[PDB]
DNA sequence: TGGTGGGCGCCCGAACAGGGACTG
DNA sequence: GTCCCTGTTCGGGCGCCC
């Protein structure tokens, strides 16, 4: 047998324990009929209640697929889990990779079913499925393989991937792949079709071993950022004015460069809201400074990888979204916009996730590690829909809040 | 007999030892329920005597079951569940009569004696230690143990549950097309087959549960309807709750309410409209659950109300697969709604309310969406789908709405519905400022120190008032600036305020408040025809802020 | 007459958890 | 830091079932 790897949890602190939340029919039927069948194959096996953890599950309709996926709800086992993320790892991160023509997502997930699980650690991966109508308890299961979803997977089969991929890296030294997760990130700068090649190409090596190998088709270049921006006018209001030396106050803790002096001296007084203000032809420079302030990048911000990503995320209306990226307050890494049909179904929940799927993609490609949401959206509505509309391999950390009415006015676009 | 099933391992909590605790003193009548009952289990080997090697005891006694002339033999454990080991527990809520669907044959079996079928660790069985005191010239008298699970300890249901889903597991995959509703050991079980063949599958059951131990008495609901079920009467084509009965006291309190509240709450599943808003008020400061409560006039009407509605006959339907999920909700008062899920027009599967209230401040859209949200968690447990809704909104309100709103809202599909009242937005803030229409510039300061504060305002028109506050906060001097403002300003006004606190209330657009102060804001909003928002940062000059705030700071 | 256990529900009140605004 | 105000969680009582 292929020896057993010790793995701990991090010290003071006890394995996962949350509750399943409910489940479709629709769902319970496939988890059912999935787990059945890992069960059949010794991957995973039933367990009592004396067993003291668990760990939601759901599962995924991937694509327009007949094939469900299983998805552990992993981040709070994770969370507790001895860092091979750093003292068992060393991975560098593919700097190379954010920069690639196409990049494809191929699920590797599968591979890790063939490394047994430390016997002493599987108590801590137990998870149970619900019935319909409670018709029955709950039916309690724990891994014996390496569950997907859970951070030690990747670290521990680590060494093998490197083995099995070895070759093709070597004949294909012009493109990168990288892993994370359950996840193999694969980026090329061939035009596509010859990448999907390529792609198909990768996935008859996984084959070779086994066993065996969706979210097709990113850019990693056809990105970009979304600045703060100024309004254009050829008449100021009060109220104009008065707007545009809120924001500008704000957008000042982010570019310190930004003056508001100027701008401020035609507020003097107290005047109608309506009233038309001329811009004095100072602080008609001084919108022409700031203008240009906000186009040199924000100064001073590197990333420190033992700090957490923080995702700021706010309905702009109309189908928008912004996000920022951030580790400190105002020292934004990336900051961009997220659009989509304004049609007259919109839905904001699946748009949402659909936001923050996207968000977090980016992140692996560019740093390597998932960011935390702050979400603009209740907690009861988010976590009732969420899972309709996930299509990741991966959850991110998150958590909700109620955003000012006043930071989505700054973001916003012309 | 006792079920030839393999124990579930238990440990105590690391550290901990079992009890020693002596027995109280119990009835004479309860101690002869005792040595009967305690004889014959220890006669089939489901306790046995114990000597002084055991050095634990732990107390117990007995009550009478549902049917009045059996006793239950308990144990207060509390101390060992204290020292128990933790459990995921496995039972994950209720199974629901509007969750079965028409099954042309119908049994309902109860196992005799459950747990105490269920074998017990026997490394734990040394911490079951008891004793039964006898007539104290008779008998000391004698010690037992436990080889089975006690009715009492923390580990008891959930290993039960286990074992029996183990126990029937293997005749649900012989038998995957009969259905076993499974609680704790009471059996519902349907089939399609003819009234002989189900039978014949009926004593096959029995049959394999006898084998693993589990005898099933009668006690067994047979060509019967209607069954008597965890908690209901099921018909063949109706199902009803068990008649429940309200308290009729002349002086209700504390427990006399909470547990007014508990049956009326049990009794929404069926009964439409049922509401206990001011009844549950009542249960507000009180800190003994004896204290002694006076109704409201409108709790006492609101009790009134709910004791007509329950005079009324009302039975629930069975679920058809084949078929949508409605659920109506209409709008009561006070932040209460009611649902009724159906899928034909008057036949309802279940009924329903959403009370609870989320927020210092809000509006009716904000709950009627968290009733929403609530009713369609319940349909994915009840029935593993979502219902299609009818509410009491136009289209158009929501829209508004949706756009109006900083946050991420959604509703699932839907469908209008002219049943008053309906849901509304009771005032609408202007997106741009308003042509001819003063301007107010306004302002609070309060002092941190002695609570003393000035709120008040500067107007572009050149009228400017403070008034002094005593006992206040900053957040409400800037609170009642603004209510100031609407008071004396017309149908149309532009308000400028520096409080992103206060902006971000009245923004979200609220129709209600715990907040007095909030609610008189409310409601000059509403008898207003425009106003406008708009928001400046304070302490930076921008007149007329500077002005007003130099009024407001003589603290 | 009390005195036990687990589940789900509902209410309510405590402990926190944040943000925002203050002082000189 | 300090006050506020607001949100969350948890636990307690009651209901119902076994
Ligand atoms: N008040 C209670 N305290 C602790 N456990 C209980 C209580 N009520 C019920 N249970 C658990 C223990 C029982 O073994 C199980 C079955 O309930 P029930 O069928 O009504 O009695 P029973 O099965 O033990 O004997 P029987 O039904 O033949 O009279 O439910
Ligand atoms: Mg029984
Ligand atoms: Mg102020």
């Amino acid at each position: 047998p292929i020896e057993t790897v010790p793995v701990k949890l991090k010290p003071g602190m006890d394995g996962p324990k949350v509750k399943q939340w409910p489940l479709t029919e629709e769902k319970i039927k496939a988890l059912v009929e999935i787990c059945t069948e890992m069960e059949k194959e010794g991957k995973i096996s039933k367990i009592g209640p004396e067993n003291p953890y668990n760990t939601p599950v759901f599962a995924i309709k991937k694509k327009d697929s007949t094939k469900w996926r299983k998805l552990v709800d992993f981040r709070e086992l994770n969370k507790r889990t001895q860092d091979f993320w750093e003292v068992q790892l060393g991975i560098p991160h593919p700097a190379g990779l954010k920069k690639k023509k196409s990049v494809t997502v191929l699920d590797v997930g599968d591979a890790y079913f063939s490394v047994p699980l430390d016997e002493d650690f599987r108590k801590y991966t137990a998870f149970t499925i619900p019935s319909i109508n409670n018709e029955t308890p709950g039916i309690r299961y724990q891994y014996n393989v390496l569950p997907q979803g859970w951070k030690g997977s990747p670290a521990i089969f680590q060494s093998s991937m490197t083995k099995i991929l070895e070759p093709f890296r070597k004949q294909n030294p012009d493109i990168v792949i990288y892993q994370y997760m359950d996840d193999l990130y694969v980026g090329s700068d061939l035009e596509i079709g010859q990448h999907r090649t390529k792609i198909e190409e990768l996935r008859q090596h996984l084959l070779r071993w086994g066993l065996t190998t969706m979210g097709y088709e990113l850019h990693p270049d056809k990105w970009t950022v979304q600045p703060i921006v100024l309004p254009e006018k050829d008449s100021w209001t009060v109220n104009d004015i008065q707007k545009l030396v809120g924001k500008l106050n704000w957008a000042s803790q982010i570019y310190p460069g930004i003056k508001v002096r100027q701008l401020s001296k035609l507020l003097r007084g107290t005047k109608a809201l309506t009233e038309v203000i001329p811009l004095t032809e100072e602080a008609e420079l001084e919108l022409a400074e700031n203008r240009e302030i906000l186009k040199e990048p924000v100064h001073g911000v590197y990333y420190d990888p033992s700090k957490d990503l923080i995702a700021e995320i706010q309905k702009q209306g109309q189908g928008q979204w912004t996000y920022q990226i951030y580790q400190e307050p105002f020292k934004n890494l990336k900051t961009g916009k997220y659009a989509r049909m304004r049609g007259a179904h919109t839905n904001d929940v699946k748009q949402l996730t659909e936001a923050v799927q996207k968000i977090t993609t980016e992140s692996i490609v560019i740093w390597g590690k998932t960011p935390k949401f702050k979400l603009p959206i209740q907690k009861e509505t988010w976590e009732t829909w969420w899972t309709e509309y996930w299509q990741a391999t991966w959850i991110p950390e998150w958590e909700f809040v109620n955003t000012p009415p006043l930071v989505k006015l700054w973001y916003q676009l012309e | 007999p006792i079920s030839p099933i393999e124990t579930v391992p238990v440990k105590l909590k690391p550290g901990m030892d079992g009890p020693k605790v002596k027995q109280w003193p119990l009835t004479e009548e309860k101690i002869k329920a005792l040595v009967e009952i305690c004889t014959e289990m220890e006669k089939e080997g489901k306790i046995s005597k114990i000597g002084p090697e055991n050095p634990y005891n732990t107390p117990v006694f007995a009550i009478k079951k549902k049917d009045s002339t059996k006793w239950r033999k308990l144990v207060d454990f509390r101390e060992l569940n204290k020292r128990t080991q933790d459990f995921w527990e496995v039972q994950l809520g209720i199974p629901h009569p509007a969750g079965l669907k028409k099954k042309k044959s119908v049994t309902v079996l109860d196992v005799g004696d459950a747990y105490f079928s269920v074998p017990l660790d026997e490394d734990f069985r040394k911490y079951t230690a008891f004793t039964i005191p006898s007539i104290n010239n008779e008998t000391p008298g004698i010690r037992y143990q436990y080889n089975v699970l006690p009715q009492g300890w923390k580990g008891s249901p959930a290993i039960f549950q286990s074992s029996m889903t183990k126990i029937l597991e293997p005749f649900r995959k012989q038998n995957p097309d009969i259905v076993i509703y499974q609680y704790m050991d009471d059996l519902y079980v349907g089939s399609d087959l003819e009234i002989g063949q189900h039978r014949t599958k009926i004593e096959e059951l029995r049959q394999h549960l006898l084998r693993w131990g589990l005898t099933t008495p009668d006690k067994k609901h047979q060509k019967e309807p209607p069954f008597l079920w965890m908690g209901y009467e099921l018909h063949p084509d109706k199902w009803t709750v068990q008649p429940i009965v309200l308290p009729e006291k002349d002086s209700w309190t504390v427990n006399d309410i909470c547990k007014l509240v508990g049956k009326l709450n049990w009794a929404s599943q069926i009964y439409p409209g049922i509401k206990v808003r001011q009844l549950s008020k009542l249960l507000r400061g009180t800190k003994a659950l004896t204290e002694v409560i006076p109704l409201t006039e409108e709790a006492e009407l609101e009790l009134a109300e709910n004791r007509e509605i329950l005079k009324e006959p009302v039975h629930g339907v069975y679920y058809d697969p084949s078929k949508d999920l409605i659920a109506e909700i209409q709008k009561q008062g006070q932040g209460q709604w009611t649902y009724q899920i159906y899928q034909e027009p008057f036949k309802n599967l279940k009924t329903g309310k959403y009370a609870r209230m989320r927020g210092a401040h809000t509006n009716d859209v904000k709950q009627l969406t968290e009733a929403v949200q609530k009713i369609t968690t319940e349909s994915i447990v009840i029935w593993g789908k979502t219902p299609k809704f009818k509410l009491p909104i136009q289209k158009e309100t929501w829209e508004t709405w949706w756009t109006e709103y900083w946050q991420a809202t959604w509703i699932p599909e839907w469908e209008f519905v002219n049943t008053p009242p309906l849901v509304k937005l009771w005032y609408q803030l202007e997106k741009e400022p308003i042509v001819g229409a003063e301007t107010f510039y306004v302002d609070g300061a309060a002092n941190r120190e002695t609570k003393l504060g000035k709120a008040g305002y500067v107007t572009n028109r050149g009228r400017q008032k403070v008034v002094t506050l005593t006992d206040t906060t900053n957040q409400k001097t800037e609170l009642q600036a603004i209510y100031l403002a609407l008071q004396d300003s017309g149908l149309e006004v532009n308000i400028v305020t520096d409080s992103q606190y206060a902006l971000g209330i009245i923004q979200a657009q609220p129709d209600q408040s715990e907040s007095e102060l909030v609610n008189q804001i409310i409601e000059q909003l509403i008898k207003k025809e425009k106003v406008y928002l708009a928001w400046v940062p304070a302490h930076k000059g921008i007149g007329g802020n500077e002005q007003v705030d130099k009024l407001v700071s003589a603290g």
